[PDB]
RNA sequence: UAAAUCGAGAG
């Protein structure tokens, strides 16, 4: 089973006001766990196993200068199938702002599954 | 704690008894059983699985007396080796002819 | 470089602030590369 | 344990609980079938505690 | 008053032919439950070697690793399963694995085009390098001490020309595999049988003689290998029942309806064994009947 | 998707006939039972997991985002 | 036998490889969204502009 | 964290 959930940072401004959430991990002090599955750009490796609770991406904030991260909200555990980069096709040097994660759960046959 | 004589299911006397034994199935159950029931001194035996899923198996041994039917599961555990002892020898000689 | 152009396959890399964008093409859409880490399994 | 619709009272009825090892489905004895007018093609039932 | 004695005098075992990929023999005076359990014991509980973990360093191929580990724990290994003990599941992670119970695969394979690919061609052996990934791929690497002991027998599948998966340029497959010893009752890829069955021996009895024409018809409808005639009255008998099929075919015909009678004999046991490819056929046999006796043997130690 | 390691009812591995299947309907002029049994294949269980197989894969790999089109 | 379909294999392996390059194979599959496309070219393209 | 309206389904 394939599902695509969007990430996106750029819900809370508009008319043009500073992008104030960057996504990485920034300056201030975080736990070290978070790198389990998070890149360097605050993006799930390509094919890792996510758990529920799991951070999926690691956005560093300016209205709190602390670092926040996503999680999973899901049940199966699943693999970070593919990842999507939209970008805006705006004249300015906007900032990646839209993320289009896909993962895959293994749906093995289970009792009850109608055939 | 691989087999288990339920207390709730056997006889004062010996004479009659149920084993519980975990890890096996109809496989040596049957074998057992008939095996057993080979013996004369047996009167009623059988095995039965609690539940599919359950890795347990129930064998129920009543004898007709003269013999505590512990003593009865291991003849018939004697008797089962013997046999695999048997069949053993007589496949492998018989393999060499060809 | 961890990321790979949608469009004409090119690989490329980004740095802070910077636009998305494939240097090499028209097209801001960039699927993240797979890099070498352990990912274990079982064949169950 | 109860199966909608309840067109009746003996659609909801209680039973004992044994603790299965092993799948994430209520598994239930033929008997009752009729008793919840109930199939096992997919039909799906709840359980009060 | 029946006893080993007297089984020992009328058991015994009749072979078909034998090979390294199949078997096929006889068991005769033996109790069904006993031809069953040593079907069962063959098909389930004999020990062989299947990849269980797969660690992936990277997998760009277009199967999703856990298909594509799938597949290589589906892949039989043409190793013996006594080289090695078995794991201890309940010990970290980090020490369960030693050189006497784990053995160590690899795969590191990467497609390339290849520019000498002649134009108008659409083979894809032509154009791409290292497109197919195989069996034969699966690298077997040595650790610890068992660099001398595998040494005469390389680790290698019993098929190498499994076609694991299919690459791409840019796209490769890195991995390890450490696979270990487990019972075919565990998982099917730990089975050492392809399929070993047994049937019971056809008896066919031809209550009336069917001279004439009708023998003619009535051999029609078995195999060719089972029904002949007598030379003076052409007469049907039945020479070797093993090469029918119980297709009941005759019954289909109201001319032969009470001329002939098809059963089984009761304790006549035609095996058929076909090996995974690990070990022979009859080895797989005789380690069945000898964890059976050592199931016995160790239940009757067992203090109830 | 992809050939099948092992025939799923009997257990034989039939993930290597593939291709021969292929080779054997192609380079030979065969009939689909015909080259079933050359390989070996008696079993309907292990016939029809060859016979019917579509081999997706390829048309799963012309979508390859690592090369350009 | 008479009713005999067959699986056209090596016509639908090398279909997979190669993709054609002249029209799509199967005509039929076209004709199924006939009422949208053909309805939708209706609107801008044929006689009155 | 909602709640409605439209659509798709299970029994
Ligand atoms: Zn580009
Ligand atoms: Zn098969």
């Amino acid at each position: 089973m394939y599902k695509t959930e969007k990430v996106d940072l750029a819900l809370n401004r508009n008319r043009g006001d500073p992008i104030t959430q960057h996504f990485g991990f920034g300056n201030d002090e975080w736990p070290k766990e978070w790198l389990e599955k998070l890149d360097e750009d605050g993006l799930p490796y390509i094919g890792t196993y996510v758990e529920e609770g799991d951070p999926i991406c690691a956005y560093f904030d300016d209205t709190l200068n602390k670092t926040k991260i996503k999680t999973y909200h899901s049940s199966e555990p699943a693999y970070i199938e593919e990842v999507n980069l939209i970008g805006d096709e705006s004249n300015k040097f906007q900032e990646l702002q839209t993320v289009s994660i896909k993962y895959r759960i293994r749906r093995t046959p289970q009792i009850g599954d109608k055939f | 704690e691989k087999i288990k004589l339920l207390t709730q299911a056997t006889s004062e006397d010996g004479t009659s008894a149920s084993f519980q034994i975990v890890e096996e199935d109809h496989t040596l159950g049957n074998a057992l059983r008939y095996v057993i029931m080979k013996n004369p001194d047996v009167e009623f035996c059988g095995y039965s699985i609690p539940h599919p899923s359950e890795n347990l198996l129930n064998i129920r041994i009543q004898t007709y007396g003269e013999t505590t039917a512990v003593d009865a599961l291991q003849k018939g555990l004697k008797d089962l080796m013997d046999l695999c002892d048997v069949v053993e020898s007589k496949f492998t000689e018989k393999i060499k002819s060809m | 470089l961890k990321y790979i152009c949608a469009e004409c396959s090119s690989k490329l890399s980004l740095s802070r602030t910077d636009a998305v964008r494939c240097k090499d093409c028209g097209h801001r859409i960039l699927l993240k590369a797979r890099t070498k880490r352990l990912v274990q399994f079982e064949a169950r | 344990m109860n199966r909608q619709p309840t067109l009746h009272k003996a659609s909801m009825m209680g039973h004992k609980v044994r603790v299965l090892p092993n799948e994430k489905t209520l598994r239930l004895h033929y008997a009752n079938t009729g008793a919840y007018n109930a199939d096992f093609d997919g039909d799906e039932m709840n359980m009060h505690f | 008053e029946w006893n080993v004695e007297k089984f020992k005098k009328d058991f015994e075992v009749n072979i078909s032919s034998l090979d390294a990929r199949e078997a096929n023999f006889d068991l005769i005076n033996i109790d069904t439950s006993i031809a069953n359990a040593f079907r069962r014991i063959m098909i389930s509980e004999v020990p062989s070697v299947a990849a269980e973990y797969v660690y992936f360093f990277n997998n760009t191929s277009v199967i999703q690793d856990e298909v594509l580990a799938h597949r290589i724990g589906l892949v039989p290994l043409k190793v013996d399963p006594d080289m090695l003990t078995w794991v201890d599941s309940n010990l970290p992670d980090d020490e369960k694995f030693t050189d006497e119970n784990t053995i160590v695969l690899s795969l590191n394979v990467k497609c390339t085009r290849n520019p000498d690919a002649p134009k108008g061609s659409t083979d894809p052996k032509e154009l791409y390098n290292n497109a197919h990934v195989y069996a034969r791929d699966l690298k077997f690497e040595p650790q610890g001490r068992q660099s001398t002991t595998f040494a005469d027998c390389p680790v290698v599948p019993a098929d190498p020309d499994i076609l694991l998966a299919k690459l791409r340029p840019g796209q490769e497959i890195s991995l390890k595999a450490h696979c270990i010893l487990g019972i075919g009752g565990d998982h099917a890829k730990f089975s050492p049988v392809s399929t070993a069955s047994y049937r019971l021996l056809p008896q066919i009895n031809i209550l009336q003689p069917i001279k004439g024409e009708s023998a003619r018809r009535f051999q029609k409808c078995f195999p060719p290998g089972v029904i002949g005639i007598d030379e003076g009255s052409d007469e049907a008998y039945v020479k070797d029942a093993r090469k029918d099929t119980v297709s009941r075919e005759v019954l289909r015909y109201e001319e032969f309806a009470d001329k002939v009678k098809l059963g089984r004999v009761r304790n006549h046991f035609i095996f058929n064994v076909e090996s995974a490819g690990a070990m022979t056929p009859e080895e797989i046999f005789f380690k069945s009947v000898r964890i059976l006796k050592n199931k016995a043997e160790y239940l009757k130690n067992c203090p109830i | 998707m992809i050939v099948p390691v092992r025939c799923f009812s009997c257990g034989k591995v039939v993930g290597d006939k593939w291709e021969s299947y292929l080779n054997l309907l192609q380079e030979d002029e065969l009939d689909e039972g015909t080259a079933l049994s050359r390989l070996g294949l008696k079993r309907y269980c292990c016939r029809r997991m060859i016979l019917t197989h579509v081999d997706l894969i390829e048309k799963f790999l012309r979508y390859n985002p690592l090369e350009k089109r | 036998q008479a009713r005999t379909a067959d699986f056209r294999t090596l016509e639908r392996e090398s279909r997979f490889i190669n993709p054609p390059k002249d029209k799509s194979a199967f005509p039929l599959l076209q004709e199924a969204v006939q009422p949208h496309i053909g309805s939708f070219n209706a609107l801008t393209e044929g006689p009155d502009g």
